[PDB]
RNA sequence: AAUCCGCCUCCCAACAAGCUCUGCGUGGUGGGGAAGCCCGGGUGACAACCCCCCGAAGCCAGGGAGCCAAGAAAAGCCUCUAAGCACAACCUGCGGGAACCCGUACCGCAAACCGACACAGGUGGGCGGGUGCAAGAGCACUCAGGCGCGCGGGAGAA
RNA sequence: GAAUGCCGGCAUGAGUAACGAUAAAGAGGGUGAGAAUCCCUCUCGCCGUAAGCCCAAGGGUUCCUACGCAAUGGUCGUCAGCGUAGGGUUAGGCGGGACCUAAGGUGAAGCCGAAAGGCGUAGCCGAAGGGCAGCCGGUUAAUAUUCCGGCCCUUCCCGCAG
RNA sequence: AGCCGGUAGCGGGCGUGGAUCCCUGGAUGUCCGAAUGGGGGAACCCGGCCGGCGGGAACGCCGGUCACCGCGCGCGCGGGGGGAACCUGGGGAACUGAAACAUCUCAGUACCCAGAGGAGAGGAAAGAGAAAUCGACUCCCUGAGUAGCGGCGAGCGAAAGGGGACCAGCCUAAACCGUCCGGCUUGUCCGGGCGGGGUCGUGGGGCCCUCGGACCGAAUCCCCAGCCUAGCCGAAGCUGUUGGGAAGCAGCGCCAGAGAGGGUGAAAGCCCCGUAGGCGAAAGGUGGGGGGAUAGGUGAGGGUACCCGAGUACCCCGUGGUUCGUGGAGCCAUGGGGGAAUCUGGGCGGACCACCGCCUAAGGCUAAGUACUCCGGGUGACCGAUAGCGCACCAGUAC
């Protein structure tokens, strides 16, 4: 069954995921494909916040090979969602 | 389906051919893909391992290497012998080795 | 999980009405994302909960299914 | 060019035979073949246009069996067509074959 | 079907105005801001932000004239009405809410594209400054920007 | 033992031709086991209707950063479009789709053909054509009309007023 | 009794309260694909309707459903596509051979297409063809390279009969009767359903008199054995010695319905896996064997002359098939034209005619014996890495 915790796989560990906490942008690795207006749902039922704003783009998986094969990582998709203001999302406040 | 192994861990064995033939041991661990037991205290060998933080000072350590399972019998625990291994059905109705010299189980 | 564990999950699923057994998925998949989240910033040791809580909700849907197939 | 609605006439292949020479019959020194190549003949199709319950229905028809159309007509008769379209009230005329 | 459009007639109007739409200017406001010497950043700086001239092939545009070879469609849009429906519906204004999917890195006259090569070849569109040469996208030099072409060092014969 | 035989290996030519535009180099400093070849500075030269900048194809991570130098690089290599790893592509308004039609393609009706199939007004599909609402600036190592800032706008839904 | 695939490791777990693993059944099964809501450049995009979720109306997500064609009274059933060969049908070459070449050959082969199924085709005499005979069909041997065919060249090439394998025969149409429906030109009407009846060559059937009132039995269904999809039991050796190692050599034994074979440190009947001989299925598949239902099956004369498959037979024209290439050219098939009859009817026995026989056309079905080998297994005077499949290896890959 599907439930906004089938949505919200991970939370993007880099220094420009964490640079958004300050203005409430918390960035996600989503099910490659889920809607925007999905991951509003996902993220609000999942966090309790009041999410105003939601930005999606597809990551291609690195091509990469172990000696004689070559392979590819999975194709992910991040999203940033923007919460409303003063919320936040202590799990991600994390660090 | 299933490797057939006549000896399990942690029965008390013969190892009955090869340079450590005669040689009595608990089986410490069977290993049926290579067709393999170790035997306690047999088939000793030096390995040599890196200065490490499993291994500070390095040097070298001692290693029982695996034994054919074939090389190996089990000892009987009622009559004491070296024995091959035959099946018992009981009434429960499930089957057991028994030794084959005298009559008992070998579990 | 021990097997034991098993069986008793299974026991008291089936005990359970679709409506619970939702409502109990729901909170599985939940507490597996916690568990991802945890592995992914390096702070679950424990890694083998990640497959158990996996087979747990498969375990839970595969008797929702059952309920609801008759 | 076609195939025959009422009897499944269709196109068949036949050998064209070119022959020169005096048949032995006629005291000759025999036939000759001259030439065999593949051609095709053709059944006689030609459009009946026949009115069935206020209908106008058309077949494609082999001359042989022009008649046989009119005999499924005659046969019509006993049959609930008043209603139906033309390809139904074909339908069930060659269903009586 | 039509109150629309077409055709006929009559009456005011007519290189007008009006109505409408676009371009450019101004415009509350938000920005930017050099050389130089200081270690991409600071300063310069409270930066100044003005006048004149040249001026498009671009814009107003669905502009104008001439010509013969006589120069897409369909939707958006507007108007007309038909069933219907006329507590609806549509129109205008205002307010709140709602607004999905895919692309977006980088190369791109080339060492990342087509040529087996980091190949003197091939690759459609736009910008392409300045000075002088009658003009120019020509030529010479040069701005911004980019390069010295991924073997060199000598020698100074045929 | 021969088939200008087949597959593979290894010779000869030979330290020979060549190292791919005659736009061109020099020095100082640094790094490093190693430097003509990498970084920095000064000097010199070359392009400048381009050898600069932007877009579309096509290519598909080649982008950024760290760590590397066996092979790839016509030399060298501490460098790199190379090896390993981590990061990086953010849109109601930009492009395409949830709009339109063009050739053409498909194709209700319908027509034809031994079979396979060929046609075919409408309809549908089909674009770099029509249509449609975003400009300027700042920010990242790496995206920006997408993030931010300022000032604008569009459609849909619902409500109110006329 | 170990296990978390190949796969060790890190970091963590599981198993005699029976795990991993093997078989069977079920559940789940994103997207594309016949692909089927619609569109599309496969794996993307875009919808209607019903229900659900969110603050939810716009937006989005979840579940259900929605293609077309055929058949049958909006709804039902069926179809679509795939499969290594094998099979049948519709089409159908050429090189080559004829030491040139055209008839002829290659060859109804290669190939294309449609269809079928575990097979397919064929099949119950309008047969054969000379035996006063045989008795569906298929397949193997033979007949036989015979008979014949043939620019009588190159070449091509039957059938009957005999020996075997297998074995099996049925259902309809029409006459006549019953019933329902509808046509209109009113009935003793014509037509369309359905049911009864009937199925044959010593001709059979119908109808009308007349005499006579249980055994067969499926190819369908049911049960069962048997089989397949995992498995299990399974005899008998120790010591010394050389050696890294014994299974070699030595001594003394032992098993054998088992001395096939593969392993184990070298060369082992007795160490291991096995082998001989036995054992085994809750589930699913199969079941041609066994048992049982059911469908179906069945007289005699006499009269009547009602019926016995139509654009058919039959004749002619054009052609195919057959051994038959126009030949004396029949037979079987049929594109064109003409065009019957119902047993006193009709087809055949190689032009034709007479005689003498044979057979019953124009409706359908039918196991088995036959073919093939993607798949599983068994076995080689088969290969052993340039061999053997193109591939022993991450190959229909790299390129
Ligand atoms: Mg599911
Ligand atoms: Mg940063
Ligand atoms: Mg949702
Ligand atoms: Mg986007
Ligand atoms: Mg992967
Ligand atoms: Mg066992
Ligand atoms: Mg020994
Ligand atoms: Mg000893
Ligand atoms: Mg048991
Ligand atoms: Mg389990
Ligand atoms: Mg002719
Ligand atoms: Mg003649
Ligand atoms: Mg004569
Ligand atoms: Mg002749
Ligand atoms: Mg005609
Ligand atoms: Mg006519
Ligand atoms: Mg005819
Ligand atoms: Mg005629
Ligand atoms: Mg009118
Ligand atoms: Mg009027
Ligand atoms: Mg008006
Ligand atoms: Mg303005
Ligand atoms: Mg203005
Ligand atoms: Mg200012
Ligand atoms: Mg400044
Ligand atoms: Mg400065
Ligand atoms: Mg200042
Ligand atoms: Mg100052
Ligand atoms: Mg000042
Ligand atoms: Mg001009
Ligand atoms: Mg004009
Ligand atoms: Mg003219
Ligand atoms: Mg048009
Ligand atoms: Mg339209
Ligand atoms: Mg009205
Ligand atoms: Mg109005
Ligand atoms: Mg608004
Ligand atoms: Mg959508
Ligand atoms: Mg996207
Ligand atoms: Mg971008
Ligand atoms: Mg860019
Ligand atoms: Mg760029
Ligand atoms: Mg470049
Ligand atoms: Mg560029
Ligand atoms: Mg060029
Ligand atoms: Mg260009
Ligand atoms: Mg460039
Ligand atoms: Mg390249
Ligand atoms: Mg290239
Ligand atoms: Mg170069
Ligand atoms: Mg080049
Ligand atoms: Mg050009
Ligand atoms: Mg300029
Ligand atoms: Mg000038
Ligand atoms: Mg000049
Ligand atoms: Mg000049
Ligand atoms: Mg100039
Ligand atoms: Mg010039
Ligand atoms: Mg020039
Ligand atoms: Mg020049
Ligand atoms: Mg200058
Ligand atoms: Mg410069
Ligand atoms: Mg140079
Ligand atoms: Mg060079
Ligand atoms: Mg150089
Ligand atoms: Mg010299
Ligand atoms: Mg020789
Ligand atoms: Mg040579
Ligand atoms: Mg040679
Ligand atoms: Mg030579
Ligand atoms: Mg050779
Ligand atoms: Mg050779
Ligand atoms: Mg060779
Ligand atoms: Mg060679
Ligand atoms: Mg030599
Ligand atoms: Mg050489
Ligand atoms: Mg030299
Ligand atoms: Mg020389
Ligand atoms: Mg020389
Ligand atoms: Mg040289
Ligand atoms: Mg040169
Ligand atoms: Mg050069
Ligand atoms: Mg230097
Ligand atoms: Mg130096
Ligand atoms: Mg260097
Ligand atoms: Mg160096
Ligand atoms: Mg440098
Ligand atoms: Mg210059
Ligand atoms: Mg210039
Ligand atoms: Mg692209
Ligand atoms: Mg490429
Ligand atoms: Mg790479
Ligand atoms: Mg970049
Ligand atoms: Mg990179
Ligand atoms: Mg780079
Ligand atoms: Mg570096
Ligand atoms: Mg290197
Ligand atoms: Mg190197
Ligand atoms: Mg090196
Ligand atoms: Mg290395
Ligand atoms: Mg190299
Ligand atoms: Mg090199
Ligand atoms: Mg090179
Ligand atoms: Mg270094
Ligand atoms: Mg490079
Ligand atoms: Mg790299
Ligand atoms: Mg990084
Ligand atoms: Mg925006
Ligand atoms: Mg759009
Ligand atoms: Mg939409
Ligand atoms: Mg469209
Ligand atoms: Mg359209
Ligand atoms: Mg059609
Ligand atoms: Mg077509
Ligand atoms: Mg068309
Ligand atoms: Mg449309
Ligand atoms: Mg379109
Ligand atoms: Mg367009
Ligand atoms: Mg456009
Ligand atoms: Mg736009
Ligand atoms: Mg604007
Ligand atoms: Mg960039
Ligand atoms: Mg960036
Ligand atoms: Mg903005
Ligand atoms: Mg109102
Ligand atoms: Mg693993
Ligand atoms: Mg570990
Ligand atoms: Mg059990
Ligand atoms: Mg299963
Ligand atoms: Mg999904
Ligand atoms: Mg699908
Ligand atoms: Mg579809
Ligand atoms: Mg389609
Ligand atoms: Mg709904
Ligand atoms: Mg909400
Ligand atoms: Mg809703
Ligand atoms: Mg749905
Ligand atoms: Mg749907
Ligand atoms: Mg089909
Ligand atoms: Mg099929
Ligand atoms: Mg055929
Ligand atoms: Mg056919
Ligand atoms: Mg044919
Ligand atoms: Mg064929
Ligand atoms: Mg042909
Ligand atoms: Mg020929
Ligand atoms: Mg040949
Ligand atoms: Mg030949
Ligand atoms: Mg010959
Ligand atoms: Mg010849
Ligand atoms: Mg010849
Ligand atoms: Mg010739
Ligand atoms: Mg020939
Ligand atoms: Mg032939
Ligand atoms: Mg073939
Ligand atoms: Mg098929
Ligand atoms: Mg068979
Ligand atoms: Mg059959
Ligand atoms: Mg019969
Ligand atoms: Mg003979
Ligand atoms: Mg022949
Ligand atoms: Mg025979
Ligand atoms: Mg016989
Ligand atoms: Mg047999
Ligand atoms: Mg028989
Ligand atoms: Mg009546
Ligand atoms: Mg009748
Ligand atoms: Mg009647
Ligand atoms: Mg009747
Ligand atoms: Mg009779
Ligand atoms: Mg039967
Ligand atoms: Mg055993
Ligand atoms: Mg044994
Ligand atoms: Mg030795
Ligand atoms: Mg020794
Ligand atoms: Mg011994
Ligand atoms: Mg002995
Ligand atoms: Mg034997
Ligand atoms: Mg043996
Ligand atoms: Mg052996
Ligand atoms: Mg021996
Ligand atoms: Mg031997
Ligand atoms: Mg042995
Ligand atoms: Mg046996
Ligand atoms: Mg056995
Ligand atoms: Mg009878
Ligand atoms: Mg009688
Ligand atoms: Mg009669
Ligand atoms: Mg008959
Ligand atoms: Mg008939
Ligand atoms: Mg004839
Ligand atoms: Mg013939
Ligand atoms: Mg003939
Ligand atoms: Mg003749
Ligand atoms: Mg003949
Ligand atoms: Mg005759
Ligand atoms: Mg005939
Ligand atoms: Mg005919
Ligand atoms: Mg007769
Ligand atoms: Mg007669
Ligand atoms: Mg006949
Ligand atoms: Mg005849
Ligand atoms: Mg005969
Ligand atoms: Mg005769
Ligand atoms: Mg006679
Ligand atoms: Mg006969
Ligand atoms: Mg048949
Ligand atoms: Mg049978
Ligand atoms: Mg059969
Ligand atoms: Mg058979
Ligand atoms: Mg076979
Ligand atoms: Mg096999
Ligand atoms: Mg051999
Ligand atoms: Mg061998
Ligand atoms: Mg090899
Ligand atoms: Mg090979
Ligand atoms: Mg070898
Ligand atoms: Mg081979
Ligand atoms: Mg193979
Ligand atoms: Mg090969
Ligand atoms: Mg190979
Ligand atoms: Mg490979
Ligand atoms: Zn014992």
């Amino acid at each position: 069954m599907k439930t906004a915790y089938d949505v919200i796989l991970a939370p993007v560990l880099s220094e420009k995921a964490y640079a958004g906490f300050a203005e409430g942008k918390y960035t996600f690795w989503v099910h490659p494909k889920a809607t925007k207006t999905e991951i509003k749902n996902a993220v609000e039922t999942a966090f309790k916040v009041k999410v105003v704003k939601v930005n999606t783009l597809h990551v291609r998986g690195k091509k990469k090979r172990l000696g004689r094969y070559l392979g590819k990582r999975p194709d992910r998709k991040k999203a940033i969602v923007q919460v409303a203001p003063g919320q936040k999302i202590e799990a991600l406040e994390g660090l | 389906m299933r490797v057939k192994m006549h000896v399990k861990k942690g029965d008390t064995v013969l190892v009955a051919s090869g340079k450590y033939k005669g040689r009595v041991g608990k089986v410490k661990e069977v290993l049926p893909k290579k067709y393999a037991v170790i035997v306690e205290g047999v088939n000793i060998v030096k390995k040599a391992v890196r200065v490490s933080p499993k291994y500070p000072q390095g040097g070298f350590i001692e290693k029982e290497a695996p034994l054919h399972a074939s090389k190996v019998r089990p000892i009987c625990p009622a009559c004491g012998k070296p024995t091959r291994v035959r099946k018992k059905f009981l009434e429960n109705g499930k089957k057991i080795r028994v030794c084959a010299k005298c009559g008992g189980a070998l579990d | 999980m021990k097997l034991s564990e098993v069986r008793k999950q299974l026991e008291e699923a089936r005990k359970l009405s679709p409506v619970e057994l939702e409502k109990l998925v729901r909170e599985k998949k939940r507490e597996l994302m916690e568990l991802r989240f945890q592995a992914s910033i390096g702070q679950l040791s424990q890694n083998h909960k990640i497959r158990d809580l996996k087979r747990q909700i498969a375990r839970l849907l595969t008797v929702l299914n059952e309920k609801r197939r008759q | 060019s076609k195939v025959c609605e009422i009897s499944g006439k269709r196109p068949i292949v036949a050998n064209s035979i070119q022959r020169r020479g005096k048949a032995k019959r006629e005291g000759g020194v025999g036939k000759k073949t001259t030439g065999i190549s593949k051609r095709r003949q053709y059944p006689n199709l030609q459009k009946v246009r026949v009115r069935v319950a206020g209908q106008e229905i058309t077949f494609r028809v082999a001359a042989s069996h022009i008649p046989k159309v009119y005999e499924l007509v005659e046969r019509a008769k006993g049959l609930k067509l008043e209603g139906l379209s033309p390809k139904e009230i074909k339908k069930e005329l060659l269903k009586l074959l």
